[PDB]
RNA sequence: UGAAAUUUUAGUACCUGUGAAGAUGCAGGUUACCCGCGACAGGACGGAAAGACCCCAUGGAGCUUUACUGUAGUUUGAUAU
RNA sequence: GUAUGAGUAGCGAAAGACAGGUGAGAAUCCUGUCCACCGUAUGACUAAGGUUUCCUGGGGAAGGCUCGUCCGCCCAGGGUUAGUCGGGACCUAAGCCGAGGCCGAUAGGCGUAGGCGAUGGACAACAGGUUGAUAUUCCUGUACCAGUUGUUUUUGUUUGAGCAAUGGAGGGACGCAGUAGGCUAAGGAAUGCAUGCGAUUGGAAGUGCAUGUCCAAGCAAUGAGUCUUGAGUAGAGUUAAAUGCUUUACUCUUUAAGGACAAGUUGUGACGGGGAGCGAAAUAGUAGCGAAGUUCCUGACGUCACACUGCCAAGAAAAGCUUCUAGUGAGAAAACAACUGCCCGUACCGUAAACCGACACAGGUAGUCGAGGAGAGUAUCCUAAGGUGAGCGAGCGAACUCUCGUUAAGGAACUCGGCAAAAUGACCCCGUAACUUCGGGAGAAGGGGUGCUGACUUCGGUCAGCCGCAGUGAAUAGGCCCAAGCGACUGUUUAUCAAAAACACAGGUCUCUGCAAAAUCGUAAGAUGAAGUAUAGGGGCUGACGCCUGCCCGGUGCUGGAA
RNA sequence: CCCAUGUCCAGGUUGAAGGUGCGGUAAAACGCACUGGAGGACCGAACCCACGUACGUUGAAAAGUGCGGGGAUGAGGUGUG
């Protein structure tokens, strides 16, 4: 797939944002995305050098409204660690 | 010998077994062994083919030279080892060249022997010679009845046959059955009778025993269901019931001779027995 | 107070799955039923 | 907080008798003010199960054999290879 | 769809009480205090299974057997972070699939090479901290494994360092039982150490009370100890070769020497961390601070380690791994610097209200840890850590039913039957029959002792004294004997009305089977029997052991005979 | 029922064969001690089972519970595939 499209979106949540104040940013990948190829496109993308990259599945959640039930889309969640002497991802 | 066990239980009560004094090591040669798994009497259907098979103690196939057709050196018999696939205990030779192989442990081995095969090969205990030159009167075992195949015949414990004479491409002995029949003078066959002669006299003692090797309970037919078997059904104890009696598949158990009528080999039966 | 069912992924796979029904021409018979009938899921 | 089996409608006594021959309901007589609560289990041939015992059906099924007719296997011969 | 039964049965093992709070509303939600329950568990981990039930904030329609402000429910957001943990990119067992192939009305069955397949083998990281929810995953600290680039120092370039086979090898590599030893956890005691404190109910500043009383992986050194003879000469082998490995004969060595392992210990990791307790405001016991961490006793089947000893029933494979050359070779190795290392799981419940039982069900659910006194013990009673008060209650204290305690005198008169209950029960000592296969019977039977305080002991006792109705003062612990039938015995059986004299059994006997054995599955191929060979395998009957097993072959089977 | 591969059995008791020593003999047989630790061995938790009885019997439970009971190193229990 294209680097730009390995990323979706960042995650904005009190955990995210504390991880943010460690330097490190939460996004959500296509869920094909390796660690190894999401590290590539955010150095392509952001300018900046990353230390490491933590990834994780997100289960599908069941959800309901009214009489039809179903479940949300999985996702895939990537905790990026940059290195010192880094910029910033600016959001 | 056999030692008998005290009766200090009733388990224990009558029981005897091998003492094992012939045993000169308990550590098999790593190289000549292969794994083996209990069939449990279950073909490759699943099946159960054969009875009163299944479970007991697990055991390591051991490989047993019944060709014995190395004939270039001889073989000095390094040790004398239990074999719990057979009867008959086995013998660790290590020929001069320094190939290792078990053979079947004929009565009267000892260490240091150096066994010989090969149609030079003096008469001695172990050695190994084609039928034709075996003269007359020898006790034999381990006798095989296809040139090159190995040693078939004459293997359990104690057993041993005698060669009687000679004829045309063959050769007449007397199986450990009493039953004469001819062999192709080019079979081999070893000098000697196959030893642990005190296998017969052993006396299990407890039901245990025999599940330990591989013997699952055997249940009589009459005291089955007639869907059961033929022998089946009927209040109480009953007697056979019947014309004879009779497997579970209907074939009479006394007397029904079930050899094949029109056996190839009849023609090299001479006299037969059993 | 052992019940009849005790629940296993590899073993409900294994014996129902979608593999085991297409590896035998009568486990695609039954796919081929469930098709036909219109089950939404037609093996474990 | 909150069922169930059962349930033709019931304002649902006793004795003797009568009756498909063992009646809460029919006849004669006797007894009994109306509605309940706590207890018992004689009866409602009480509930539960279209009796398993017994008999019947030109019913079924499992089993047996010197029942009948077949047949897998086994065997013997002819013939082809 | 709605009645009747009926406002009836039931509301599913057990302890709750009060004060305060919240709220429209409180026995049922929150906080507090006391009380009570489990504690070889009702605690702590985990595999499977479930699949969001986990956390935060709201809600009280329905579900919760009452209520509910509450919940494993409903609504809205959020939560699972790995080169090292488990699995895959490693290996194989059973089993399964199966190129060609074999077999077969069709369909297909079987099966070789080759694969798949763990529950097994191989494999590099640990302590602490941190969030409302994750942590050997994040952070801190300190490591290790594989690899890349570079620098430097070494050394080889075709008489060639180095790498190195799918090949030759070694190795991996294994059973059960039994004690004995070492070491460490773990536990206990202490007028050891450190901190805090001095009671009010009569007494105690001391030998008073309460609490705590220690820390990795990795690296370095060392190591209780365990196992093992080691060389040389000549040969023969290892499809090719080998310096590797296997082995035959002959010399020296064999209380040794050499070699291979080894739990653990010491130091460093540690100026770190934890730690009794103290303790901040701005709003909690929270940042933060923080003492001591000794000796002695016991001591593990936890580990050395299947190490040793013994036994028969004789106890996986493969790869990783180490060598050998064959081949391949111009670059390799060491240090240092920097850097790279993918995918799946990671929440939560998990002797349960989250799994299997239709239920928030008195059932079932693999493995690990599982403390203290008395104690052999994981038994039993009461407790620690920790968890919990059971999802209807308040009264009353009738019959009747159930569960339980006691019972005058009698003591099986009950009853089909001593059914049930009662009684015996632990340890120590004395003593113990017929019969017997000489092992047993046997814990036979039947008796005595047991508490506490001194004295002495050879440390097990002894003597002396003291108390009670009673001393294994509670809980946990055989009732026994005589005789008969049946079965020898331990075992097995009708899941869910029969556990037995039934089955099995070791032993006995008969019979078939000469190996492509008989027997069985299959149309066949192909299998089991067997990688077995008549001391073996199949079938029938009998059923330990001891003494025995009589007569009949006319009939029916089987075996033989062949005119 | 079976295959492969794992795993579990607190704590006690008893004392087979073998061995050593001492007696005994001409040598022995044999006897007595010590050592040794066998067993479908003994007692008894967990675990497995399910003998008696009460209760339950629209049950807490479509087979259970309470109190007793048997086996508990084996022909054993049990997990995974
Ligand atoms: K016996
Ligand atoms: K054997
Ligand atoms: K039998
Ligand atoms: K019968
Ligand atoms: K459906
Ligand atoms: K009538
Ligand atoms: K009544
Ligand atoms: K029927
Ligand atoms: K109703
Ligand atoms: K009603
Ligand atoms: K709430
Ligand atoms: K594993
Ligand atoms: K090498
Ligand atoms: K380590
Ligand atoms: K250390
Ligand atoms: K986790
Ligand atoms: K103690
Ligand atoms: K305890
Ligand atoms: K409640
Ligand atoms: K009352
Ligand atoms: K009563
Ligand atoms: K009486
Ligand atoms: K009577
Ligand atoms: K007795
Ligand atoms: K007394
Ligand atoms: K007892
Ligand atoms: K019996
Ligand atoms: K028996
Ligand atoms: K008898
Ligand atoms: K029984
Ligand atoms: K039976
Ligand atoms: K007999
Ligand atoms: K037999
Ligand atoms: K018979
Ligand atoms: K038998
Ligand atoms: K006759
Ligand atoms: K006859
Ligand atoms: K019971
Ligand atoms: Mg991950
Ligand atoms: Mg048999
Ligand atoms: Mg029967
Ligand atoms: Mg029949
Ligand atoms: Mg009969
Ligand atoms: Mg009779
Ligand atoms: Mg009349
Ligand atoms: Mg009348
Ligand atoms: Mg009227
Ligand atoms: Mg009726
Ligand atoms: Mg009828
Ligand atoms: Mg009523
Ligand atoms: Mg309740
Ligand atoms: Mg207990
Ligand atoms: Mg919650
Ligand atoms: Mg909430
Ligand atoms: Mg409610
Ligand atoms: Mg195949
Ligand atoms: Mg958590
Ligand atoms: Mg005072
Ligand atoms: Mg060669
Ligand atoms: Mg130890
Ligand atoms: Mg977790
Ligand atoms: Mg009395
Ligand atoms: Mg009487
Ligand atoms: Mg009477
Ligand atoms: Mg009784
Ligand atoms: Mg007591
Ligand atoms: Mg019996
Ligand atoms: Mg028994
Ligand atoms: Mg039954
Ligand atoms: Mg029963
Ligand atoms: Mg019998
Ligand atoms: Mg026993
Ligand atoms: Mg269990
Ligand atoms: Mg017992």
């Amino acid at each position: 797939m294209e680097l730009l499209d390995v990323i979706k979106r960042p995650v904005i949540t009190e955990k995210s944002m504390l991880a943010m104040d460690e330097k490190k940013y939460t996004f959500e990948v296509d869920t094909r995305a390796n660690k190894t190829l999401v590290k590539q496109a955010v150095e392509s993308a952001f300018d900046v050098k990353v230390a490491n990259v933590n990834i994780l599945n997100v289960r599908p959640k069941f959800k309901r409204m009214g009489k039809y039930a179903g479940y949300t889309k999985k996702r895939r969640k990537a905790i990026v660690t940059l290195t010192e002497d880094s910029k910033e991802i600016q959001l | 010998a056999i030692k008998k066990y005290k009766p200090t239980t009733n388990g224990r009560r009558n029981m005897t077994s091998s003492d094992f004094a012939e045993i000169t090591t308990s550590t098999p040669e790593k190289s000549l062994l292969q794994p083996l798994k209990n069939n449990a009497g279950r073909n490759n259907n699943g099946r159960i083919t054969v009875r009163h098979q299944g479970g007991g103690h697990k055991r390591q196939y051991r490989v047993i030279d019944f060709k014995r057709n190395k004939d270039n050196v001889a073989a000095v018999v390094k040790t004398i080892e239990y074999d719990p696939n057979r009867s008959a205990n086995i013998a660790l030779v290590h020929y001069e060249d320094g190939v290792k192989a078990y053979i079947l442990a004929p009565k009267g081995l000892e260490v240091g022997m150096r066994l010989v095969s090969g149609p030079e090969a003096d008469i001695k205990v172990g050695n190994a010679l084609p039928l034709e030159n075996i003269p007359v009167g020898t006790v034999i075992h381990n006798i095989e009845m296809k040139p090159g195949k190995g040693g078939q015949l004459i293997r359990s414990a104690g057993t041993s046959a005698q060669v009687l004479g000679k004829e045309g491409k063959y050769v007449l002995i007397r199986l450990n059955s009493g039953e004469v029949r001819m062999i192709l003078a080019t079979c081999r066959a070893t000098i000697g009778s196959v030893g642990n002669e005190q296998h017969e006299l052993i006396n299990i003692g407890k039901a245990g025993r025999s599940r330990w090797m591989r013997k699952r309970p055997t249940v009589r037919g009459s005291v089955m269901n007639p869907n059961d078997h033929p022998h089946g059904g009927g209040e109480g104890k009953t007697p056979i019931g019947r014309k004879a009696p009779v497997s579970p598949w209907g074939q009479p158990a006394i007397g029904y001779k079930t050899r094949n009528k029109k056996a190839k080999s009849d023609k090299l039966i001479v006299r037969r027995r059993t | 107070m052992k019940r009849t069912y005790q629940p296993n992924k590899r073993k409900r796979q294994k014996v129902h799955g979608f593999r085991k029904r297409m590896s035998t021409k009568n486990g695609r018979r039954v796919l081929a039923s469930r098709r036909r009938k219109g089950r939404k899921v037609i093996s474990a």
